[PDB]
């Protein structure tokens, strides 16, 4: 009961670390999309810039 | 004298394009370029209509004297569109090839 | 002193070196440049940032770091309308002091100066103060 729950925490801190490094992939895509949006604004358009 | 009024509005506005219209008729409002290729209306809240272009001109007036509206003009390097704010509906959208300067 | 002593042979003509004082002028020279290289950089991406910002409010999705350059546009464009100017004396000021320090030897070096400016549109400052020692 207590070299087993610290392969629990180990689990545990790697689910967490998981979670959080999904989230900021959250971000990182919607700044993508945004930044690509523009882009195909500008390619729409027919005046140079 | 003294401002009769004064408000502070959060888009940055293009210098020369700018105009005062009736887009409802019979109720004054603003209408004003922004970045982005924006055109934003104060009706006294700030509506956006996108342009999705980088606008060079804007006035507002009476087209169709059949009516009591005022209409948006919003001209491009490349473009030319009257608007019916009101009624959101093309009075007509030219394409120039001269440009709108 | 190199200013000093062509001066005042001149007036007559009318009428020693510490070998870490450059290291010591160019740590001095480094903020003013790293400063002047930031502006550069931020202003360059301030209106990219602008018109991202027109749309979706800036709720969710804009980087912290060019969250940063977002509320501080202002004083950054405003600064950036003079750097031009400090860049160019701080460029006249580098060359000035690279062909004096090895003037005082009894060198001429007034043709390595476009490898310096290519060194300094780089601005690696080891390198910097290695082309200095070197060569």
């Amino acid at each position: 009961l207590e070299e087993y729950f610290e392969l629990i925490d180990h689990h545990f801190e790697l689910r967490i670390n998981g979670e959080k490094l999904e989230e900021l992939l959250s971000e990182r895509a919607v700044q993508f999309r945004a930044i690509q949006r523009r882009l195909l604004t500008r390619f729409k358009d027919k005046t140079p810039a | 004298l003294q401002p009769v009024f004064t408000l502070k509005l959060r888009h940055k506005i293009s210098p020369r394009m700018v105009a005062v219209g009736r887009y409802d008729g019979t109720h004054p409002c603003l209408a004003a370029a922004t970045q982005a290729g924006k055109v934003f209306i104060h009706n006294p809240d700030v509506s956006l209509l996108n342009i999705n272009q980088t606008v060079s001109c804007l006035t507002a007036g009476v087209l169709n004297p059949e009516l009591g509206y005022d209409a948006l003009l919003v001209g491009t390097q490349t473009n030319l569109l009257a608007y019916d704010v009101y009624n959101n509906s093309d009075l007509f959208y030219r394409e120039v090839a001269d440009g709108a300067s | 002193i190199s200013i000093l002593k062509d001066v005042l042979s001149k007036e007559a003509t009318k009428r020693e070196i510490n070998e870490v004082s450059v290291k010591h002028t160019l740590k001095l020279i480094h903020p003013k440049l790293e400063y002047q290289l930031l502006l550069a950089k931020k202003v360059q991406l301030i209106d990219a940032l602008k018109e991202l910002q027109v749309h979706e409010g800036n709720t969710n999705f804009l980087i912290p770091e060019y969250r940063c350059i977002l509320e501080e546009a202002d004083h950054l464009q405003e600064e950036y309308k003079k750097q031009p100017a400090h860049l160019e004396r701080l460029y006249g000021m580098i060359t000035d002091l690279f062909i004096d320090k090895f003037k005082f030897k009894g060198t001429n070096v007034k043709t390595k100066v476009p490898l310096l400016l290519e060194i300094l549109d780089s601005y690696d400052q080891n390198a910097l103060i290695a082309f200095f020692d070197a060569a």
